[PDB]
């Protein structure tokens, strides 16, 4: 049914929105990223491997903060990631202005998923070709979610998106335990990326952020190097 | 009036700082506050 | 295109005599100025004549250090014309064999080989230079 | 084909084919040349009189954008008139917002943006005319600019647009335009226009001259009849 | 496969946006090449200046644009789209300065231009501008900064980069260069840029065939080198 | 070919085919002629009747006391354009208290009709206008084409079978300036009759005349009013 793979507002005779699936394929063809939730928090790691030394590694950061206690990594198109980051930050600020309390992770994920859905309900606009892995800490509990171009959001305990996501999931369910800690989480996420990382993990080739009780913080390259040395 | 103005300015500056990853400047806060207050013609 | 053959034709002997006196310096300086004018003027014949004349003065004066430095500089000039460099290196490799002192010949041949390194138009001259170095 | 219907579509090799079609539509128009002399700019436009029923000066391709700016449009005539209106509005807005005559470089830039904005959307087509903007002032000298349907604009010392752009450019490069005042550049332009005109294909034609320079105090005006007749006589005298 | 390449909002079955790739191909349609090198305390851009006509006013042929007194840019691709993006960047810089008091970082200039490009990519209203922008600026507490912005909306900082027809070869030459640790002086930076362009073009580089823009920590003002300075740099390079 | 469906699409030959089809739409209308002397502007149109007893369609429209037009093309576009220029003339008379010069009105017409030829959504105005008007710069006979290109014509003819009228005007152009009103109207009638087939002749029921002069406002003569101009016309040779 190739005749129904162009319109975003046309159901196929089998009732499938093909363009959303193509956006998800674009997501799966992105840079590998992993996100795992341990009893102490959440860890989001991603492969920031440049095409050459010329690219400035510290110029753009893949793992980005939304609030003091919410972080968010991605897999898929790059430019759409910045738009989603800006909309997530704006939604967090609006929620803070309305309620004076930092936005709960679930509510921010819901609003971001709605924002991504807004780009899938009309022709002439393209769905966000990126999938977001969002970490947050509220009420003494870690929260990890995955928002999709379809607007569907789930509550992943531990997952991997991007290239070789099947390999990342297969590596998980083995090295993942629900009673781990943030350090063990960091180690497991780094190993999971190693299952899909081509080349040496230079401290500038990997970006890791931790969503713990103190909030969300992206690891400095020194800590990434220390964890890589502890792993390798 | 002052509470809501300060809260909105703080939220805008938090968004700005998150977009820049650098410490916000006092000049930016003064500018945003002055334009917001001038737009309302001193009614805040 | 601007051409300097008429000027250089009378220039070369009137500086050749003063170079034969021995002080050089000024001779090579004015020859460098005319070489710059000709090279920017696309004067392959005049640049070649200037290069041949200056290397000839260096060879007659036995200023081996100055000869090597001049070879380096002239071969490294900005967009130096290929024909002029070829004629200059031809004169230098002709001068190579009559050199008797081993270190002087070694320095000259090494300079010639390195200025001709990776150059298409002087491939056979560099081959002969390498053969001479291997024989030495 | 397929990548050719809209100006918003990029061909696989990376070019907007609608823009190129507009360029070669301009290529089919009658030649019009512009030469900046030492102290001014002279525009010479050949105008093919399609029917004898037209009055003299009808469909004039010399347009006065401002008091000091003249245009030498070539291509689709309606698009040329619309672009002339746009340029006049831009100059008037600049005058009303800044209080002084708009510099010709800035005016050319703004009209170039207006032209380029029509080569992005599928709702509108690129402009089908390419024009010349010429001006002179005591503080900026003499300036000439050329804008194509693509919207690309930079200053030229002397140029032609239309059918015989290359043929007129060969005869333009052989003038030391940096030196002579436009008083003689007028007859030189007339001679160039008469040479590039193809009498066996374009049938009759009318040559319209205009100039802006120190001799004109800085205002862009049509060349008076006496100088036009003198330039036409000079051009005709060069039959051999 | 290639039947999905007529609207920028249509995802291919492989998840590829073909119109953006076609804009990337249109980047090379300008026929020129630009190289930017970030030194220890300076940034330098050099672009091909091809004036294939004695009638053009060589002053206005420039591909170097001053977005702001401290932020300079070099454009590659279609001239009209590049000038449009230049004016958009200038307006964005002016808006940033007016709304926040201080001068916009080059970081934000490229970020905002990339955001506009992405918005054009996601909403099928305007054709993406097939012009690549390279911005140089002395950002305080970070030294010189060089950034590249593409039609896709992907902005990235670079120690050294290039754009145009000879982009792969120039990037490879720079990659060979920035690897051997060296004192990246201002003269050394200009030397690296000119050597990159000459090696990838095999051109003697008369001073009128290239344009060089320079920003330095000593004077954080975007300066375009005069032809005499270009000649001096070239003759220094040759020897 | 595939570039023939939109006015927004450039052909690879550099043509806008919808523009040319809009031009073709002009010749669907009946022939009309306009010509100016040194003192008067006169336009004569051949009216078409759809039935033997139905009235002949109005071909010359009244715009302002000094401007009147003849239409050749789509009736809808002709009516819309006529309304637009009536509004423009009324606005000019309301603001400046001065009749709108014909040249400025024709420039406005061209600017208005160029918009459909560049922006998709509305077809080009498929009507040619013969605008006859007197202003302080002498009488004027402009012609406006659907491609928004307007020509200041000494004497023009548009519509079906109008090439013969154009040849007649080209041949007799030299005499138009030094002609009185009646001589000019007779020349216009001869030009109109040149378009007619052999069997047809200019009767009072199918000819409309419009005259705007030095001391005469734009007056339209139909039916019996045509007879004073019709009488005395030399019979066509046969």
């Amino acid at each position: 049914e190739r005749g129904y793979s162009f319109s975003l507002t046309t159901f196929s005779p089998s009732g499938k929105l093909v363009q959303i699936e193509y956006a998800l394929a674009a997501v799966a063809g992105g840079a590998p990223s992993v996100g795992i939730k341990a009893a102490n928090g959440v860890v989001l790691a991603t492969e920031k491997k440049q095409k050459s030394i010329l690219y400035d590694e510290r110029s753009v950061h893949k793992v980005e903060p939304i609030t003091k206690h919410i972080g968010l990594v991605y897999s898929g198109m790059g430019p759409d990631y910045r738009v989603l980051v800006h909309r997530a930050r704006k939604l967090a600020q609006q929620y803070y202005l309305v309620y004076q309390e930092p936005i709960p992770t679930a509510q921010l994920v819901q609003r971001v998923a709605s924002v991504m859905q807004e780009y899938t309900q009309s022709g002439g606009v393209r769905p966000f070709g990126v999938s977001l892995l969002i970490c947050g800490w509220n009420e003494g509990r870690p929260y990890l979610f995955q928002s999709d171009p379809s607007g569907a959001y789930f509550a992943w305990k531990a997952t991997a998106m991007g290239k070789n996501y099947v390999n990342g999931k297969t590596f998980l369910e083995k090295r993942y335990n629900e009673d781990l800690e943030l350090e063990d989480a960091i180690h497991t996420a780094i190993l999971t990326l190693k299952e899909s990382f081509e080349g040496q993990m230079t401290e500038d080739n990997i970006e890791v952020g931790i969503c713990n009780e103190a909030g969300f913080r992206r690891l400095t390259p020194t800590e990434v190097k220390d964890y890589l040395a502890a792993i390798a | 009036d002052t509470d809501m103005t300060t809260q909105l300015i703080s939220s805008n500056l938090e968004l700005h700082s998150l977009s820049t990853g650098r410490l916000p400047r006092v000049v930016t806060a003064n500018r945003m506050l002055k334009q917001m207050l001038f737009r309302y013609q001193g009614y805040i | 295109e601007v051409d300097y053959s008429a000027t250089v034709d009378q220039r070369l002997p009137e500086c050749a005599k003063l170079a034969k006196e021995g002080r050089l310096q000024e001779v090579i300086e004015t020859l460098l100025s005319l070489e710059k004018q000709t090279r920017t003027a696309s004067d392959m014949v005049s640049t070649s004549r200037i290069l041949v004349a200056v290397v000839k003065m260096c060879y007659e004066a036995k200023e081996w250090d100055l000869l090597n430095e001049n070879i380096m500089l002239l071969s490294k000039r900005r967009s130096q014309l290929k024909q002029a460099v070829a004629k200059m290196v031809q004169q230098c490799c002709t001068y190579v064999e009559e050199i008797t002192d081993l270190p002087i010949k070694l320095r000259l041949i090494d300079t010639l080989r390195m200025v001709t390194e990776g150059k298409i138009y002087v491939e056979i001259e560099r081959a002969r230079l390498t053969k001479t170095l291997a024989t030495i | 084909t397929g990548y050719d219907l809209s100006a918003s579509t990029f061909s696989p090799d990376g070019r907007v084919f609608q823009v190129e079609y507009a360029m070669k539509a301009v290529e089919n128009s009658s030649t019009a040349i512009g030469i900046r002399c030492k102290d001014g700019v002279v525009f010479g436009v050949e105008k093919l009189v399609l029917s004898k029923l037209y009055e003299e000066g009808s469909n004039k391709r010399l347009f006065n954008v401002d008091r000091h700016v003249g245009m030498a449009v070539a291509g689709l005539l309606a698009d040329a008139r619309s672009l002339a209106d746009i340029a006049r509005e831009e100059a008037s807005n600049f005058r009303s917002n800044f209080g002084y005559n708009i510099p010709l470089k800035h005016l050319a830039d703004r009209v170039a943006m207006y032209v380029h904005a029509y080569t992005l959307y599928s709702a509108v087509r690129p402009f089908g005319c390419s024009f010349m903007l010429g001006s002179y002032s005591v503080n900026d000298g003499a300036q000439l600019y050329m804008i194509d349907p693509s919207g690309v604009s930079y200053g030229y010392w002397g140029c032609a647009i239309g059918k015989a752009r290359q043929a007129a450019k060969t005869e333009i490069e052989k003038l030391q335009m940096k030196e002579m005042t436009c008083r003689d550049i007028v007859k030189e332009v007339a001679k160039i226009i008469y040479i590039v005109h193809d009498e066996v294909k374009d049938k009759a034609f009318e040559l319209e001259l205009s100039w802006v320079g120190e001799l004109t105090n800085g205002r862009h005006e049509i060349v008076p009849k006496d100088i036009r007749e003198e330039a036409e006589k000079y051009a005709k005298e060069s039959l051999k | 496969s290639a039947g999905f390449d007529r609207h920028i909002t249509i995802f291919s079955p492989e998840g590829r946006l073909y119109q953006v790739e076609y804009a990337f191909k249109a980047i090379n349609q300008g026929g020129l090449t630009s190289v930017a090198v970030r030194g220890k305390d300076c940034a330098v851009i050099v672009t091909q200046k091809k004036v294939p006509d004695k009638l053009l006013d060589s002053s206005t042929v420039t591909h170097l644009f001053k977005i702001t007194e401290n932020i300079g840019c070099v454009m590659t691709g279609m001239t009209a789209d590049s000038r449009s993006q230049v004016q958009r960047a200038r307006y964005e810089a002016a808006n940033w300065k007016y709304k926040y008091g201080y001068e916009i970082p080059v970081d934000m200039l490229c970020k905002r231009i990339a955001d506009i490009s992405q918005v054009y990519t996601q909403n099928a209203e305007m054709r993406p501008l097939g012009c690549c922008m390279i911005l140089i600026g002395i950002d305080e507490e970070q030294g010189p900064q060089v950034y590249k912005c593409d039609p896709a909306g992907y902005y990235c900082g670079f120690k050294a980069t290039a754009a145009g027809v000879k982009q792969t070869e120039s990037t490879s030459f720079l990659e060979k260069k920035v690897k051997k640790k060296f004192d990246w002086t201002f003269e050394q930076t200009v030397e690296t840029a000119i050597t990159c362009l000459s090696t990838v073009l095999s051109i003697d580089f008369k001073p009128s065939e290239i344009e060089v823009g320079v920003v330095t920590v000593e004077n954080p003002k975007f300066r375009i080198l005069t032809e005499a300075e270009i000649d001096a740099h070239l003759v220094a390079l040759a020897e | 070919n595939q570039y023939d469906n939109d006015v927004t699409v450039w052909s690879p030959q550099g043509r806008i085919h919808q523009i040319e089809y809009a031009m073709e739409a002009v010749k669907q209308g009946s022939a009309t002629v306009g010509l100016k002397s040194k003192t008067h502007a006169v336009l004569v149109a051949l009216k078409r009747a759809q039935s033997e007893l139905a009235a002949h369609q109005k071909k010359i429209l009244h715009v302002d006391n000094h401007i009147g037009i003849s239409i050749a093309g789509l009736t809808a576009d002709a009516r819309l354009l006529c309304n637009f220029m009536r509004q423009e003339c009324l606005d000019s008379r309301f603001v400046f208290d001065r009749p709108l010069p014909v040249s400025r009105l024709v420039s406005l017409i061209g600017s208005k009709t160029q918009i459909p030829t560049q922006r998709y959504g509305r077809r080009p105005y498929g009507v040619g206008l013969l605008i006859a008007g007197y202003d302080d710069m002498g009488p004027h006979i402009f012609q406006t084409c659907p491609s928004a290109n307007y020509f200041d014509c000494r004497a023009m003819s548009i519509g079906a079978r109008s090439q013969s009228a154009r040849t007649y005007l080209e041949r007799h152009m030299s005499e138009f300036m030094e002609c009185n009103l009646n001589e000019l109207v007779k020349h216009g009638l001869r030009a109109l009759r040149e378009t007619l087939p052999a069997e047809q002749d200019l009767t009072t029921k199918n000819v409309s005349i419009g005259i705007v002069g030095k001391d005469l406002e734009f007056t339209i003569y139909d039916d019996d009013d045509v007879s004073p101009f019709l009488e005395g016309l030399e019979e066509r040779p046969q």
